[PDB]
């Protein structure tokens, strides 16, 4: 209402209620903060509205609103600076200038307005982009006088060289021309020399200030890009590593810089500076000791704590730490004064690794890999660090995270349970701490086993007892597989074993057997090749957990499931051959009494069984041998199927039963998970219920289009039609998953893929929208991929069958039907690398949707779909180009060859793309190439268009010029000329290419961008 | 809660119907509780929210309610509630509530009407 | 009321509005709709400490929707930066966020956030998130969809905000429910609002639960 009236502006800018809109917005609530936030994005987007800001800068009593004004100069300077008449930019740095000045003079508005003050040393800072320093030469002797006049503005200058550090050398990359930006580190660079002698000075004469910890401040940017001699070649390193380690208020910065030096690119070879390395390090450590904490201190409790800084602190002194040390740990090895600063700076490092936090945990555990790979590596190394070892080998078995494969977890009531999820984000931790571990094991051999064994001890006695102890020991037990020999892990396995059953004994009631349980299985799952040695030990496993499998606990049964198929995945060979004083093979005897142990389980769970024996089996290389194992493992699946095949055929109303759809469904996903293991060996299999199952797919569709019919769109969101389309699903997946392994593809095409293109293709195309399966277009990529060389008529006929009717779901916007949208892609692509001929077939009007599909997919977000368009075309491209001077070529270039290079810039351009720029750039390439190579035989203009012996590199850039001056009309004509020229010459240079790519893409966010721009080499 | 008895728990996820929108919101995942008073002997289902503790259902199990199926599940249950409290003020919602399983959709039902019968006494 | 501005900055589709959306109501939008400059939302948490209010500024992400931009910062207490692990460009574009932020918020406790872990492909590796170390941000792993560690942002915000590292989100005490009867006049509303609720399919149908 009266809010609104100062989007006026023929109306003079009531500044008392441009306040008051301003402080709704950050002091209010719901409705009326709402409405003023709308009206404030308003009034800062009127791009007059930076004519308001001297103004409101001046008679404005809410440093929000200045911020805001300033926001909009900041605005109007980074984009439409050099449309500005002179004046108005003389006039606008003017008046930034005075308020800072104003602004730093008056101690009470420079102590209580900083946020305001930063805003306007970063405007300023924008300002210094623009004008720097050719129109402004004296800016930095300039800045440097003044600062002796006042430590205020002392102080604040050196807020803005910070600034203006940042804005040139860490985030200038994205965000300037490359011309430009070596334009402004140049600048800073030939001038840096005065800047440092006041940075120095300043540092020199204070202690403790706002001032010195501004001026490190500032100092931390420069040491990302200064030269090594301001730093080694004065007395900076003491003063940093000694007098502003000792307060406070500087040490943290100071920290960071040092940190960061650590990091200098330094002489190899110089023995001076070497030790002016050891100086600042030593000087350092000798502060933390001193003035903070002693080596003996409890920095996991210091930590847990949480006082004033002290997690911030803790963590920087790791990153400085564990920095130095892996760039400089050498230099203090060999001489015998250096040891002990070496070990002290190491038990800092234990004494941090022992913090409970993850993330930092992982910064040391770095560290130590690090560490550890090195002393593995290099001579005569190790022996220095046997202590520190000792102690790390105690930390990380101590700190042992849950592995992936011990599915018990404990909850909030002291209940060990099934975990609700998998622990997604403790996977890499896991893997680290399990490589570092394994180093140290290599590394003391004695010691790691001693620690491990006398733990376990203090398990079985009681003292240490506890779900944690035990928990964390099994895990680090069992990560350190591999390690040891095979004599010794045989003792220690054998050992670790009769001791978690002897512990196990000892506990009872349902949770510590859980436990107990989870730790035994780990482990032995864990030791393979013990198991390979030890037939009767691995059966009697095999057998626990089988009764586990009969376990009222879930997370225990899912836990033997999955501990069962690990071993097999390495011990299989072991169950397909008939072991001494044994009467049979044991997969002989697993198969004869699948029915009782897997009684219990979970359909999935008897899948994942299933899928094991099938690992087994394709062990047997003697083909008889081998179908007939198959033979006898399915003999359940196959009864079951018989027994379906007779009564569907009888009559489809007994499908509708939803008993029925369940059972169907599981017969097919245990031949699913069979043939994931068994691959090219599952044949035999597939062809027992090929013929039958392609029936099973037909009746089941004409029952999901009748209930659609019936019911409406509905019914797909049914239980029934949901178990209906899993049927045809899994159908599609058996195939897909047989096919991708097929090792004879003339049975593939002879007899598998006429029926199935029969069975499915049609179906797809006549359903509703609603009721396709996306899987459909997934078994055809697969059915392409593998074998569609030699389908070419069958490739036709899928592309008939899918293409248009997949597009029709996927044009109208980004997001609908998104599994078809990917899976649709990726089949065109496949069809495109193996069978382009399919292409040519198609009538021209199907070829042109072709092509507005591949453009349609460069503008997906996903980059799933993304990704492949922009493959495609680059495929396309080079199809095309493939196939020489003919027609179809020729065609193909009038017609497309300008919607491809239009369509890749509007994607390059449009800022919505970012993610595929690369991509974006090489097809670019390939497109302006095509022309600069002269490889397309015809005009690529229509005649009269103009002069007849016109080249297609003349009208090429014609044509670019013209759209990119429609499309860009702020640009010049010499900028988008010299654009140009520079993109074509540099068309056989991708990474030039790609540069030229990126400054035009920076000049289009601004006006009066410099043409010479494109001369950077 | 130390004053009531828990007769029925049961992992479940909760949705509360948009009648503007046309469609079903998520309003909480975790233990559905039902809660016998022990001075009114009143039974109310009671349920929070995972990890938050939030409370996303607060009512009484009124004889007058009926679960009735959903059309896209075999293991939930929707009905109206007339005076729900989690949010604050007692508000009226078309509520569902689905279950890791059919066996334990089933259970529920059998529950909630048991419940239902205590509450009329 | 102990309450503290909380500012949420991250690429356009990184999920913050979802994950702010799950913490207010418990749902999860499907759908990605643009926020438009700023939302300003309520959102409050019992802790053993009482309660903590944090008005949660959910700000745009995309360029062009960006409205005042660092504007938004101004005064917040806490921050949270999120980006979208099956995106890698919206982690390269962490440390933008995170300089426009702390240049206004010198400081302030931020956590750092990848969001959508639940999908399959993540681009953005585990090991390769590391640009938290050197600028005292906390890290976590989420997913708003999947509800994986969605508290953690806030109870560790919480913890860093009251000052106390033993600081528990609680249960809140539940008021007697009461005893309503359905009025006559509505119930054949009821009739047809309940049909509509009944034919209407439940969203991912799929899922554990
Ligand atoms: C609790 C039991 C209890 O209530 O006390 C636990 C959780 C158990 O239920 C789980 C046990 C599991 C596996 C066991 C390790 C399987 C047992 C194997 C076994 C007894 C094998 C025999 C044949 C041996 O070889 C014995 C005699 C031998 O001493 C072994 C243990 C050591 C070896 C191999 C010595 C050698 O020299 O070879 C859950 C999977
Ligand atoms: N798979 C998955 N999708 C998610 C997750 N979180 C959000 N999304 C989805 O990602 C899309 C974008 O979410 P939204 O909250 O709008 O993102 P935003 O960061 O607020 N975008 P903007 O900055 O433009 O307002 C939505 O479709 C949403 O459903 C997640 O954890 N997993
Ligand atoms: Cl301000
Ligand atoms: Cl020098
Ligand atoms: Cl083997
Ligand atoms: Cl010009
Ligand atoms: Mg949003």
């Amino acid at each position: 209402g009266a809010m609104e009236g100062i989007l006026d502006f023929s109306n003079d800018l009531d500044i008392a209620l441009l306040d008051q809109v301003v402080s709704t917005f950050y002091q209010g609530s719901g409705v009326q903060q709402k409405q003023a936030q709308e009206i404030l994005t308003k009034f800062q987007d009127n791009p007059d509205a930076w004519q308001k800001a001297d103004q409101i800068l001046q008679f404005s009593t809410n440093p929000q609103s200045k911020f805001i004004a300033l926001s909009i100069l900041d605005k109007l300077i980074t984009r439409k600076w050099k449309l500005l008449p002179n004046d108005h930019r003389i006039g606008i740095r003017n008046f930034v200038v005075g308020m800072i000045i104003s602004m730093c003079q008056d101690d009470e508005v420079f102590k209580t307005q900083k946020n305001l003050i930063n805003k306007s040393d970063l405007t300023l800072v924008q300002i210094l982009k623009q004008e720097w320093p050719q129109n402004w030469p004296e800016f930095i002797p300039e800045l440097i006088g003044s600062s002796s006049s006042s430590v205020n503005v002392c102080e604040n200058n050196m807020i803005v060289l910070k600034l203006l550090s940042e804005e040139v050398f860490d985030f200038s990359a994205e965000q300037m021309t490359q011309a430009k930006a070596l334009h402004l580190k140049n600048s800073m660079s030939k001038e840096f020399e005065q800047i440092f002698k006041l940075c120095f000075q300043v540092l020199e004469q204070g202690s403790s200030s706002s001032l010195i910890v501004a001026t490190l401040e500032s100092l931390l940017r420069y040491l990302h890009w200064i030269p090594y001699r301001y730093i080694y070649e004065t007395n900076i390193l003491e003063l940093l590593s000694t007098k502003f380690m000792t307060s406070p208020d500087t040490r943290a910065i100071t920290l960071k810089c040092l940190t960061e030096v650590s990091n200098l690119k330094i002489p190899q070879d110089n023995d001076l500076i070497k030790r002016q390395t050891v100086l600042f390090f030593q000087n350092t450590l000798q502060q933390i000791a001193t003035s903070v904490m002693p080596v003996t201190a409890d920095l996991k409790a210091t930590y847990a704590n949480a006082n004033g800084n002290d997690q911030s602190f803790l963590q920087d002194l790791a990153m400085f730490l564990t920095t130095y040390l892996a760039r400089n740990r050498a230099l203090l090895e060999s001489d015998e004064s250096l040891r002990e600063l070496l070990l002290n700076a190491h038990q800092y490092l234990i004494q941090l690794s022992k913090i409970e936090e993850r993330e930092l945990f992982k910064t040391t555990l770095d560290y130590w890999h690090n560490l550890v790979a090195d002393l593995f590596y290099e001579p005569l190394k190790k022996h220095i660090y046997e202590e520190i070892c000792s102690q790390l080998r105690l930390v990380i078995i101590e700190n042992m995270v849950r592995p992936e494969e011990v599915l018990v977890v404990e909850n909030d009531e002291g209940e060990i349970v099934r975990e609700f999820v998998k622990e997604s984000d403790t996977i890499q931790l896991y893997k680290s701490e399990r490589e570092v571990l394994v180093y140290l094991t290599h590394l003391n051999v004695i010691d790691t086993e001693e620690i491990m064994i006398s733990k376990l001890a203090r398990q079985i006695d009681g003292s240490e007892w506890s779900w944690h102890n035990i928990n964390t020991l099994s895990w680090a037990i069992g990560s350190i597989s591999g390690t040891m020999s095979e004599d010794t892990e045989k003792r220690f396995v054998v050992t670790v074993i009769k001791d978690l059953l002897g512990l196990c004994e000892q506990k009872r009631g349902k949770d510590n057997k859980a436990v107990v349980a989870s730790d035994i299985m780990y482990v032995v799952g864990q030791y393979p090749r013990f198991l390979k040695a030890h037939w009767n030990f691995l059966r009697t496993v095999i057998l626990k957990l089988f009764e586990f499998m009969h376990e009222t606990h879930e997370g225990v049964q899912d836990m033997a499931c999955d501990t069962f198929i690990k071993i097999v995945q390495k011990c299989k060979y072991h169950f397909v051959i008939q072991q001494p004083r044994e009467s049979e093979p044991f997969i002989q005897t697993i198969i004869r009494d699948i029915q009782k142990t897997t009684a219990d389980l979970q359909p999935q769970q008897v899948h994942t069984f299933y899928k094991a024996c099938g690992i087994i089996i394709s062990e047997e290389r003697s083909v008889a041998e081998r179908n007939r194992l198959l033979s006898d493992l399915m003999q359940l699946p196959n009864m079951a199927w018989d027994t379906i095949v007779e009564q569907s055929t009888a009559n489809p109303t007994l499908l509708l039963d939803s008993e029925t759809v369940k059972i169907i469904a599981n017969i097919i996903k245990t031949n699913v998970a069979v043939c994931t293991s068994m691959g090219a060996d599952f044949y035999p299999q597939l062809g027992h219920i090929y013929y039958n199952m392609l029936q099973l797919y037909r009746a089941v569709s004409s029952m999901i289009s009748a209930q659609v019919a019936a019911e409406g769109l509905i019914a797909t969101k049914t239980p029934k039609v949901r178990g209906l389309r899993t049927i045809k699903k899994e159908i599609l997946k058996l195939v897909e998953t047989y096919i991708s392994k097929a090792r004879n593809l003339d049975d593939v095409v002879k007899v598998l893929v006429e029926p199935l293109l029969n069975a499915v293709l049609e179906d797809y195309m006549n359903n509703v929208p609603d009721a396709r399966d996306a899987e459909v277009l997934n078994c055809m990529t697969t059915v392409v991929e593998k074998v569609g060389h030699m389908i070419p008529q069958g490739v036709i006929l899928i592309l008939q069958s899918v293409f248009e009717c997949t597009l029709d779901m996927i044009n109208k916007d980004f997001t609908e039907y998104p599994e078809h949208r990917v899976e649709f892609y990726k089949l065109l692509k496949v069809i495109n690398e193996k069978s382009f001929a399919a292409f040519l077939e198609l009538p021209p009007a199907a070829f042109k949707l072709f092509v507005d599909a591949i453009c349609w997919a460069f503008k997906h977000n996903n980059r799933d779909v993304e990704v492949n368009g922009l493959q495609i075309a680059l495929d396309l491209v080079k199809n095309i180009e493939r196939m020489g001077n003919v027609p179809f070529a020729n065609e193909f270039h009038k017609n497309y060859f300008f919607i491809f290079v239009s369509e890749t810039f509007f994607v390059l351009t449009d800022s919505d793309h970012k993610s595929g720029f690369s991509k974006q750039a090489l097809l670019l390439m390939k497109l302006i190439s095509l022309v600069y190579d002269n490889k397309i035989s015809v005009p690529l203009y229509q005649e009269a268009e103009v002069p007849q012996g016109t080249s297609n590199q003349v009208y090429l850039s014609q044509y670019l010029a013209n759209m990119l001056s429609n499309a860009f009309p702020h640009l010049t004509s010499e900028q988008i000329a010299s654009f140009l020229s520079a993109l074509t010459k540099q068309c056989k240079d991708l990474v030039v290419f790609k540069g030229t790519l990126r400054d035009f893409l920076v000049q289009i966010k601004e006006v009066g961008g410099d043409p010479t721009d494109y001369l950077f080499a | 809660e130390e004053d009531e008895e828990v007769l029925y728990k049961v992992r479940a996820k909760l949705f509360r119907f948009d009648k503007d929108a046309k469609e079903w919101k998520e309003r909480g995942t975790g233990d559905c509780k039902f809660l016998k008073n022990k001075k009114t002997n009143k039974v109310r289902i009671l349920m929070r929210r995972d990890k938050t503790l939030k409370i996303c259902a607060n009512h009484i199990i009124a004889p007058e309610y009926t679960l009735k199926p959903n059309v896209g599940s075999d293991r939930s249950w929707v009905y109206a509630c007339t005076a729900d409290i989690a949010e604050g003020e007692a508000e009226a919602f078309t509520f569902a509530i689905r279950f890791g399983s059919k066996e334990n959709a089933d259970k529920f039902k059998e529950e909630f009407e048991k419940a239902q019968e205590i509450n009329k006494k | 009321q102990v309450q503290f501005k909380l500012v949420l900055v991250g690429d356009g589709g990184t999920g913050k509005t979802t994950f702010v959306k799950r913490h207010l109501t418990g749902e999860f939008e499907k759908k990605y709709v643009a926020t438009l400059g700023v939302e300003v939302h309520p959102l409050v948490f019992h802790t053993n400490r009482g309660p903590i209010k944090f008005n949660v500024w959910d700000t745009a992400g995309q360029e062009k929707f960006g409205g005042l931009r660092d504007g938004y910062y101004i005064q917040a207490q806490c921050a949270i930066i999120m980006f979208d692990v099956t995106s890698r460009v919206t982690y390269k574009n962490v440390p933008n966020w995170h300089r426009d932020l702390v240049r206004v918020c010198e400081n302030i406790p931020i956590v750092l956030c990848g969001n959508k872990v639940d999908i399959k492909d993540r681009k953005v590796k585990a090991k390769s998130i590391v640009f938290h170390r050197k600028k005292n941000l906390q890290y976590y792993d989420i997913s708003a969809k999947s509800n994986y560690n969605f508290e953690k942002p806030f109870l560790w915000l919480a913890r860093k905000l009251i000052g106390d590292p033993n600081l528990e989100f609680v249960a809140m005490p539940a008021l007697a429910p009461p005893e309503v009867v359905m009025d006559p006049a509505l119930a054949a509303q009821y009739e047809h609002d309940l049909e509509v609720a009944q034919t209407t399919a439940l969203p991912d149908e799929d899922d554990d639960l």
